[PDB]
């Protein structure tokens, strides 16, 4: 809910003016493959990494690439953050800070 | 499997331009293995026999299979390349250990050079024969120009 | 039947919305400065 | 001087170029070793579920 | 669907009406902007008779270069703003290939907004408000000042504009702009008396406001006629589309009435 409120509003704002780059990033974030249902924890992490600004630097033709690699990295290394997300249900300030850490470090790696 | 973590941002800057394709292609092979390795268990589910011992109407086939399967030693390929790439590194470090040594010489020089220009006489007490040893830029070319003013009149 | 270009919702209505609201977003962020 | 310092830092990180090759090799064999353990099990079971399918 | 076709008919009828009104407005604007081209074509062309009688050729050895593209702010003209940009970036690479450093200036928001993507740093200054009002010498005099209060030691220049020939067709053209060191060094200017390197500077600085003014009159009477033609074609296309959609609307309303009849009749005959 916390992430999707702002995501819905930003997607609306983009749809009336079709910012504009953030909206393109969000739509390319919404695209999904077939028979690939994500978890709610992973979903909220992706839409976080999308709405907090860490993707207005990439070109959309590599957005899905970034999310594939980022999901691989997070599910391979950061099961405790996602476990806390699945347990609490809120993106606490501790969880928000740790997720900021993870996304900035991976964006540096990418 | 004792993997070693790698800071890709550090890996990105220590490659020379003449071989970026190799090091980039090495990156390509890297993550492709990481997922593929994680996308399947280390060992397959060893299939049951009890479901095959009794529900198969053949005699001997359901055992000699399990016997030959257990008596099958699938060869794991030996490394035969880890020491060969390690042969390069130890030599590389040797070629780089000397470089950080020679840099130390070229640094103890500069710090000794810089303290000179850090302690130059207050210019009010300085002589034109002292300004030449400090700034060799200012010494006139008494060999190219033998006569006064020992420099191009335009430069003057 | 005025306003029909916007009531239809084709290409000339979407671009009407885009033009108008980009102009007014510029004017809005400029008027927030003068205040 | 400071530019010479950084050149000491960059060459300090050199070993990563060999750490990848080690990592990229070591698991490459494990991938083949693992996948080799399917080509045996995925086939002997195949020849088992046949005689139970027919 | 009948409501869809009614929506689209109303939309395209509004478009056709507004486009016809705009065509008549552009025809009213062009008739004026072409009456005021006859006194501004004797002035402007009488301002370049010297550089043709003195036959200034210009030096091909200097590197710095200026390139003026004249256009307006408003679109809906056709290839007006596209022909200028087509000519600019065509010869920007031609002079850059020979080492001649070229720096651009944009008169009109359209010629800037086009080339702002590719050549944005090769851009000295740009201007606005070109097109709403008929261009006057007060506008050409301003543009000439910032072309001098810019610190760009341009050694050769060309201004690209749309030469007006008739209501049907125009052509893109570039007029050369000579600096002081080429008009003061040309050995064909030795006949001109009482000349020193200052009275040539005042004469080269004025002849920059002329060739810009003569350009703003040609590229505004060639833009209003092109807007007239483009709005005429747009209104005509909207009219044929309205005709086709009205045929389809009649077919659809007849089909809807027949379908309702068949529904009522099948409901009545099943009792």
């Amino acid at each position: 809910k916390q992430v999707a409120g702002t995501m819905k509003l930003e997607l609306a704002q983009y749809r009336e003016v079709a910012l504009l780059s953030r909206g393109v990033r969000l739509t390319e974030l919404l695209k999904q493959g077939q028979y690939s249902p994500m978890a709610i924890e992973e979903q909220v992490a992706v839409i976080y990494a999308g709405v907090r600004g860490y993707l207005d630097k990439l070109e959309p033709s590599k957005i899905t690439k970034f999310e594939n690699a980022f999901l691989s990295h997070v599910v391979s290394q950061h099961q405790a953050l996602l476990g806390t997300i699945r347990a609490d249900g809120k993106i606490s300030e501790q969880s928000d800070a740790k997720l900021k850490e993870i996304v900035t470090n991976f964006l540096a790696g990418f | 499997l004792a993997l070693k973590t790698i800071d890709w941002v550090a890996f990105a800057e220590i490659i020379p331009q003449n071989q970026k394709a190799i090091a980039s292609s090495l990156k390509s092979w890297n993550e492709t293995l990481t997922s593929r390795l994680a996308a399947l268990p280390e060992n397959p589910p060893a299939i049951d026999w009890a479901y095959y011992k009794a529900n198969v109407a053949k005699a001997g086939l359901v055992d000699d299979f399990e016997k030959k399967f257990n008596a099958l030693k699938v060869p794991v390929p030996e490394d035969k390349y880890t020491a060969q790439v390690d042969a390069e590194e130890k030599e590389d470090v040797k070629s780089c250990a000397e470089w950080v040594s020679l840099s130390k010489a070229r640094i103890v020089e500069y710090e000794k050079e810089m303290e000179k220009m850090k302690n130059l006489i207050p210019f009010d007490q300085m002589t034109i024969e002292d300004l030449n040893e400090a700034f060799p830029e200012t010494k006139l070319d008494k060999k190219k120009y033998p006569y006064w003013p020992h420099q191009p009149i335009e430069n003057l | 039947g005025a306003g029909s270009i916007r009531e239809a919702g084709g290409a000339f209505g979407k671009r009407e919305q885009a033009e108008e609201e980009r102009y007014f977003r510029a004017q809005s962020r400029e008027q927030l400065a003068a205040l | 001087i400071d530019t010479e310092k950084s050149q000491q830092a960059l060459v300090q990180k050199r070993h990563y170029l060999f750490d990848v090759q080690r990592n990229n090799i070591a698991m490459a064999l494990e991938v083949t070793y693992r996948e080799r353990l399917y080509r045996v099990y995925k086939e002997v079971k195949n020849r088992l579920d046949y005689h139970i399918s027919v | 669907t009948l409501k869809d076709i009614t929506r689209r008919l109303k939309s395209i009828k509004n478009i056709q009406k507004i486009t016809k009104s705009m065509k008549m407005v552009a025809a009213a604007k062009y008739a004026r902007a072409e009456r005021e081209l006859k006194p501004a074509r004797i002035y402007g062309l009488g301002s370049l008779a010297l550089y043709e009688k003195a036959d200034i050729k210009g030096p091909e050895d200097k590197k710095k270069h200026l390139l003026i593209g004249v256009s307006s702010d408003r679109g809906l003209c056709g290839a007006i703003h596209s022909s200028i940009a087509k000519q600019m970036k065509s010869e920007v690479a031609t002079l850059t290939a020979a080492g001649k450093e070229v720096m651009l200036v944009g008169i009109g928001d359209k010629i800037r907004g086009i080339l702002y993507r590719t050549h944005s740093d090769q851009f000295l200054v740009a201007f606005k408000e070109v097109g709403r009002k008929p261009p006057t010498f007060g506008d050409a005099s301003v543009i000439a000042l910032e072309l001098l209060n810019s610190g760009y030691e341009f050694d050769e220049g060309s201004i690209i504009f749309n030469k007006f020939r008739s209501v049907i067709s125009y052509k893109t053209e570039e007029k050369p702009i000579f600096s002081l060191n080429t008009v003061a060094s040309a050995d064909s200017m030795s006949i001109y008396d009482d000349i020193d390197a200052d009275v040539l500077q005042n004469y080269q600085e004025y002849n920059l406001a002329n060739i810009i003014y003569y350009s703003l009159k040609e590229s505004t009477t060639s833009e209003q006629s092109a807007r007239m033609t483009a709005m005429d074609n747009a209104s005509k296309n909207a009219s044929e589309m309205i005709d086709k959609l009205t045929l389809t609307f009649n077919r659809t309303r007849q089909a809807v009435i027949t379908k309702e009849l068949i529904e009522i009749i099948s409901g009545a005959a099943a009792l």
